[PDB]
């Protein structure tokens, strides 16, 4: 039961439209995504309690991203998060 | 339309929002949290996919196999750092 | 030169398949099919079904090396006894050169092999009667396996088409425990595979999800031995319902 | 047709329609065919033919596969508005070849040219023109940010700012200014060439402006907060990852 696999596949086709992928490699990728998920959510949880907030916001996800992602990965990551929130809120 | 499309995302904001709620991480989940996390996850998958794709092409193949994934990760500093091997 | 007992050869290959020795099972089928007499004999379909599974597992496991869809097909539920335009004539059966199924694209190869099992299993009776229950079970199984391989081959529209086909055949069987299991499996595989096809509108996906949801809840009330599995299927479908309904508002 | 007769405005509406519906290839070809089919002399085409085209072309590459602190077109000549003599009059098919980002940029330079074309009588450009010049520069910046010519991107965002600052006060204008101010910073974070000290001044300036706007309790607070959070983190980065 893989949450992200069909979505991964769609992202792949947006990147290399003439490239395929095995169900196994989507499975490994799904597992990666789930892991990054869990790590970010758990760090964001810790941050929430620390600042005495009972809501996890885009604020604490952004902070969690910077702790958990390495240097440049994080830099693009927060940029991408800002833009989704930017678009969604419009 | 869906929140994913409203956000410009392919990954599932709705599923991610639910996964946060069922995860019991805080008393409440802000409506901006899922939109942001979804975007981060989709961006990471896109990077992993962009290299694994090149590795597949570098090896003259048209299908991504787990060995392509392992090459893509290990040979990138930050992804290697983030995901191990 | 050599004298071939097909049933015995099927056994050997079948047990090699069980032993996970795919290369060895595929070769067993290939050699057997290549050395049968070339005219006057229809081979045992299991030589093709096994050969297909073998080749398919072979490609999956090697590839795993580390270190349009008619919307009314979908909306249909009545058993399909009607003409199956996908069962070919036996004049189109491969008679020699079975080595080629090891070459080029293995998924493509497995499907062609399965097409030939379908041809053999589905052959119309000499008198004019419907095919036996046994044949209709195996056609169903053959269809499910086509769907599986097509999924892996990224042929998502066909996949659903063959799961629906399988469903049609299972649904023609005298009710039984194993029948009901295949029916529930096929229904869920239909739903699960819908997540991979964008060209099906929300309305039609939702209609299909609700159906499987109702079927599986009914099956849950019977307290079936596979309860854990069924609950997992039912929760997945509810998630797919939830997602699609969120695209409403 | 015997000699097809073109209503530019209609063609423009159709192309906007196609663009709004993510049919990018088909929108670009429409502007392309329209432009190649216009008379080649005596006519200045609708600038929107160039912008829609740029957006369409730009979106294809995407979906498929010195500090100008106070730039002011009011008290300074915009050296980037080319003479109309340099407008392409045929062969618009070339914008499908080679660097699609470059092609989109060149298409927008042509929109800039027509919009920023000075009048004969000393009357300055109307509000509508200058807003549209602004919008154009935003779009160049976005493409350049996406093409990773970040310095070029900053230059255009700043220019957009300048133009936006010439318009009469109104809530659309404010939104544009802030968008611009933010986009400068969003691009600046990628530029190693600019001293860390010159970065902090810019970030703090955008920060304050964002915070000031927040006390007004605007309709898009949420999006504005996202912006603020990014600039704040970028301040903390250069503050922490320098001097320590």
């Amino acid at each position: 039961k893989e949450t992200y696999s069909s979505y991964i596949y769609k992202v792949l086709k947006q990147t290399h439209p003439d490239t395929g992928i095995s169900q196994k490699s989507m499975s490994i990728l799904n597992s990666f995504v789930n892991d990054i998920f869990e790590r970010i959510a758990t760090e964001a949880s810790k941050l929430a309690a620390y600042n005495k907030k009972s809501t996890i916001s885009a604020r604490e996800i952004q902070t969690a991203v910077r702790l958990i992602l390495p240097g440049e990965l994080a830099k693009h990551a927060v940029s991408e998060g800002t833009r989704a929130v930017t678009k969604y809120s419009s | 339309q869906s929140r994913s499309a409203k956000a410009g995302l392919t990954f599932p904001v709705g599923r991610v929002h639910r996964l946060l709620r069922r995860g019991n991480y805080a008393q409440r989940i802000g409506s901006g949290a899922p939109v942001y996390l979804t975007a981060v996850l989709e961006y990471l998958a896109a990077e992993i996919l962009e290299l694994a794709g090149n590795a597949a092409r570098d090896n003259k193949k048209t299908r991504i196999i787990p060995r392509h994934l392992q090459l893509a990760i290990r040979n990138d500093d930050e992804l290697n750092k983030l995901l191990g091997n | 030169k050599v004298q071939i007992d097909m049933e015995r050869q099927v056994q050997i290959a079948k047990d090699l398949l069980a032993q996970k020795k795919f290369l060895e099972a595929a070769k067993r089928c290939q050699q057997t099919l290549d050395s049968l007499p070339k005219d006057g004999l229809l081979p045992d379909p299991e030589l093709f079904t096994i050969f297909a599974q073998a080749v398919y597992n072979m490609e999956v496991q090697n590839s795993g090396n580390l270190f349009r869809l008619a919307l009314h097909e979908l909306a249909n539920f009545s058993p399909a006894n009607e003409h199956d335009d996908e069962i070919e004539d036996v004049s189109q059966l491969r008679k020699s050169g079975f080595h080629i199924y090891f070459e080029n694209d293995l998924y493509e190869n497995a499907l062609d092999l399965l097409a030939q099992a379908l041809m053999l299993l589905g052959r119309p009776t000499a008198d004019g009667q419907s095919l036996t229950e046994n044949s209709r079970l195996r056609i169903g199984d053959v269809y499910i396996l086509m769907g599986d391989i097509e999924r892996e081959a990224e042929m998502f529209s066909r996949a659903i088409h063959h799961y629906l086909k399988a469903l049609g055949y299972y649904k023609t069987l005298k009710p039984a425990e194993q029948v009901t299991e295949k029916v529930i499996q096929a229904e869920f595989l239909v739903c699960d595979a819908l997540r991979w096809v964008d060209q099906v509108p929300a309305k039609d996906k939702l209609k299909r999800f609700k159906h499987a949801k109702a079927l599986l809840e009914k099956h849950m009330t019977t307290r079936p031995k596979d309860s854990e599995l069924q609950q997992a299927r039912l929760a997945q479908i509810q998630d797919d319902i939830d997602e699609v309904q969120e695209n409403q508002q």
